[PDB]
DNA sequence: CAATGAAACGGAACAGTCAG
DNA sequence: CGTTTCATTGTTGTTCTTAGTATATA
DNA sequence: TATATACTAAGAAC
């Protein structure tokens, strides 16, 4: 494909109360799993293809901001070249204390609609 | 009157240039729930119209102020103000201004009479 | 990776036509 | 007629240069 | 003890 073009991967996690504290057992957590996956892939992409684009955007949240001021959508970090200033932002949420921060800053997880999630991403 | 907000508006010109399409999409999403179909046989009282009629109208309290830069003010038989704008385009979407902060016919007349309709009357230094 | 170019559009004004 | 948008040409990564430090050899 | 000979490892140039 066109060389000057670049790969772009956007990240989008269910922010409802569904998997925020599912934790059937005490050995994993889907949010602690999804955020771990995002952090790992994003740090790998740092070194691998630093020219590319990544973005993380949560849906179903209670606080709101996006390009179109919709409901229950949070664009955590926009599409831009990867960098540490966002490694830290993602890392801020890794942890039980971190999930406490996430819930009391954006929300428990309200109602949502993946139509509007696809529209906004 | 002092302390009160305007209730009757006089159309001046049509503008459709100066905004990036992302800004236009944002403004359309913002205003979508306020547009009402325009009836020539039943026009709104807050918005009088000249010969030019819009396809849809919006009540002034729900609208947005736009900053317009145009070459000059020229006579027109299509707008009630007796005049329109030559080469008009939107410079900024004035989200920092309220709807009632729109100028008045007195301001329009002052601008028209300042330089014989020309809106450029200041030297470059 | 972007400055430079176009092309595409947005009215502005005119008149002839058609309806009525 | 003016404004805006898009697409394309300049863009570079690599090789070589010098460096620096390395040591043993005479 | 002196001398250079070797190397790698830098660099920047294009």
């Amino acid at each position: 494909y066109k060389y000057s073009g670049r790969d772009s991967l956007i990240f989008l996690v269910d922010a409802s109360k569904a998997m925020f504290e599912s934790q059937s057992e005490d050995e994993l957590t889907p949010f602690d799993m999804s955020i771990q996956c995002i952090q790992s892939v994003y740090i790998s992409k740092i070194i691998s293809s630093d020219r590319d684009l990544l973005a993380v955007v949560f849906y179903g949240t209670e606080k709101d901001k996006n390009s179109v001021n919709f409901k229950n959508i949070y664009v955590l970090q926009e599409l831009d070249n990867p960098g540490a200033k966002r490694i830290l932002e993602l890392d801020q949420f890794k942890g039980q204390q971190g999930q406490k921060r996430f819930q009391d800053m954006m929300g428990h997880g309200s109602d949502y609609s993946l139509s509007e999630v696809l529209w906004v991403c | 009157p002092p302390g009160e907000k305007p209730s009757v508006f006089h159309t001046l010109s049509r503008v459709g240039s100066g905004c990036t399409m992302k800004e236009l999409y944002d403004l359309g999403l913002k205003l979508a729930k306020y547009w009402k179909p325009f009836h020539r046989k039943a026009p709104p009282s807050s918005i009088l119209c000249g010969t030019e009629k819009p396809e849809v109208y919006i009540e002034p309290c729900n609208s947005v102020i736009v900053q317009i830069k145009a070459a000059e003010i020229v006579p027109s038989d299509m707008y009630k103000t007796g005049c329109t704008l030559r080469f008009p385009r939107i410079e900024k979407i004035r989200d920092d201004k309220e709807w009632h902060e729109c100028m008045t016919l007195d301001d329009l007349e002052q601008l028209r009479g300042k330089a014989s309709g020309k809106l450029a009357s200041k030297h470059l230094y």
